[PDB]
């Protein structure tokens, strides 16, 4: 059924599973027209499909041409997400196909279930976790590839860099969710924390600074301070 | 007019005949029901006074044979049987009629209710839903499960309604997933009407029989089928105009007949609100919407 804090270790077992987050598929800017009406302009988006055990991220870039001449785009976006996840599963060898797909938003359940009718043994599940995957576009190298895209494209990443050489999946997912929550809560301050020391750089083949185990502890502390600081500013605490 | 005699009535029982009902006392001199209108299917149904568990009954058409009821003290129920000796049967009925030991089917002349509830219901189609080929009549009860219910356990005693499942490969063309899920026209018109049912009359017959079994026996699976067949039409953007107009009539008479006090158990809020206010056909069911709003406004 639903995935929550009670069955959290299930994320890191040896049954292949993917999270699917659709919050950045259909993205728009809102503006006034010459006549003083309001119009939207779509910008490129992405599906965030992540294996939480291995860090493998299947970033499907959604180019604005897929919306051309279509109606009810917020509805279509869920169905396009499900179509693309279905296509990804079919593209994978049998022994790499997931046994469970966890959607971050419950409105994805019916579209995905319908697109996956050919796979009756893949469980489609919601979650009660509030996951910060909408902040994926705050990771510079992901935002860059999405914005530069001129056509539909799939790009593969490891969202954990080489962190699994020294820590467990459980801890890597915890670090990722803390980093993304901080970027969602105060993007400018979070990026300042990550780039404040010019001597620590991001490898060409990585998404995040090559921090040591001790520096990651400091960074994680600073991220928690940021989140708490923002909570106090918000609620006047 | 035809007659279903009773050998006797050894146990106190409420007897239904179509939408009518009457109480019979233990060992009362009751010997059956006369003046049954030819031309329609009928249902004779029972609920025992000492055990309201298991409502049960029999669908029959007097044009297909001479049928009577006899209590079986071993199996503890009133059983329908066919009498093949015609002269014996006429002799039995005549004596019971002369002694006025029968109730008369209490049809008012102005009243088309039973025709309106059974317009598309055929005995031959009932006998395919309820499989017991050695009899010409069909037993149904409150507990019988449907083929669909079983899939999700004795198949000889099941209700073989046509399986309708909105999230199934039968309902969704590969490549048309969003289209077919949001607009069920291809499932209704190509799969169900052209493919399985062959025509709208057979589709409405099954819908009508499902409602009747839900109402007369409290058969849950039948209620599920009735709502599924309504929702399939209402969730289709392309439906022939004659089907929409006939559906409005069918449902109007069903809502009209439903006991006011069973609305809480026989009507699905989600389905009815979707069908009347959100669906493609939200404005095509004017008579049904009007009776629903005036009789069961709480459900909406
Ligand atoms: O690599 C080591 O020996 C080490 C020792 C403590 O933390 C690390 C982290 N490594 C890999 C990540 O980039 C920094 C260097």
């Amino acid at each position: 059924g639903a995935m929550n804090s009670s069955n959290y270790a299930e994320l890191f077992n040896n049954d292949i599973k993917l999270f699917v987050d659709d919050t950045n598929v259909y993205r728009v800017t809102v503006h006034k027209t010459f006549e003083g009406n309001v119009a939207t302009k779509a910008i490129n988006g992405c599906i965030f499909t992540l294996n939480p055990k291995t860090g493998h991220l299947f970033l499907k870039i959604i180019h604005t041409s897929v919306w051309a001449g279509q109606k009810r785009l917020s509805q279509l976006a869920k169905w396009k997400t499900a179509e693309e996840v279905s296509a990804l599963v079919r593209s994978l060898p049998k022994e790499e196909q997931p046994k469970q797909i966890i959607v971050t938003r419950k409105a994805m359940l019916d579209p995905l279930e319908v697109h996956m009718l050919d796979f009756p043994n893949i469980a489609i599940r919601p979650t009660e976790l509030r996951l910060p995957f909408s902040a994926a576009m705050s990771i510079d190298k992901l935002s860059d590839v999405v914005m530069k895209a001129t056509e539909p494209q799939m790009v593969l990443f490891n969202i954990y860099d080489d962190w699994l050489d020294r820590i467990s999946s459980y801890t890597a997912f915890s670090r990722l969710t803390l980093l993304l929550r901080a970027l969602k809560t105060n993007e400018e301050s979070a990026k300042m924390i990550l780039l404040s020391d010019p001597t620590i750089t991001i490898k060409s083949y990585h998404l995040w600074p090559s921090f040591t185990d001790e520096q990651w502890i400091t960074i994680e502390s600073q991220m928690r301070d940021l989140i708490l600081t923002e909570y106090g500013r918000k609620y006047n605490v | 007019m035809n007659t279903v005699p009773f050998t006797s009535a050894p146990i106190e029982v409420t007897i239904g005949i179509d939408q009518y009902s009457f109480n019979v006392k233990e060992n009362q001199p009751f010997h059956g029901i006369k003046d049954i209108p030819i031309g329609h299917v009928h249902v004779i149904h029972f609920q025992h006074a000492d055990n309201s568990s298991m409502r049960y009954g029999y669908w029959f058409d007097c044009r297909m044979g001479n049928f009577y009821i006899q209590y079986d003290p071993k199996d503890g129920l009133y059983k329908m049987m066919e009498e093949r000796d015609g002269a014996k049967f006429e002799n039995i009925v005549h004596n019971f009629k002369e002694r006025q030991m029968m109730v008369s089917y209490p049809k008012i002349d102005e009243d088309d209710t039973w025709y309106n509830l059974t317009e598309f219901v055929q005995m031959d189609k009932i006998r395919k839903i309820v499989r017991k080929d050695e009899n010409q009549f069909s037993y149904v009860d409150s507990s019988m499960t449907t083929v669909q219910e079983n899939e999700l356990s004795d198949p000889a005693h099941s209700l073989n309604y046509t399986v309708i499942n909105f999230k199934s490969r039968e309902a969704i063309r590969p490549g048309h997933e969003m289209e077919d899920f949001l607009d069920k026209s291809y499932y209704l018109n190509t799969v169900m009407l052209q493919g399985i049912f062959k025509n709208s009359s057979n589709y409405f017959g099954e819908l009508q029989f499902a409602f009747l079994n839900a109402m007369f026996f409290g058969n849950y699976g039948s209620s599920l089928q009735w709502h599924a067949m309504i929702e399939l039409i209402c969730s289709s953007a392309t439906v022939p105009k004659h089907m929409l107009d006939k559906l409005d009539e069918i449902l109007y008479y069903q809502i009209k007949t439903l006991p006011e006090q069973y609305s809480d158990i026989l009507l699905n809020e989600r389905v009815w609100n979707i069908c009347l206010y959100s669906s493609f056909q939200k404005n095509s069911l004017h008579n049904t919407e009007k009776i629903m709003e005036n009789k069961y406004p709480e459900l909406l």
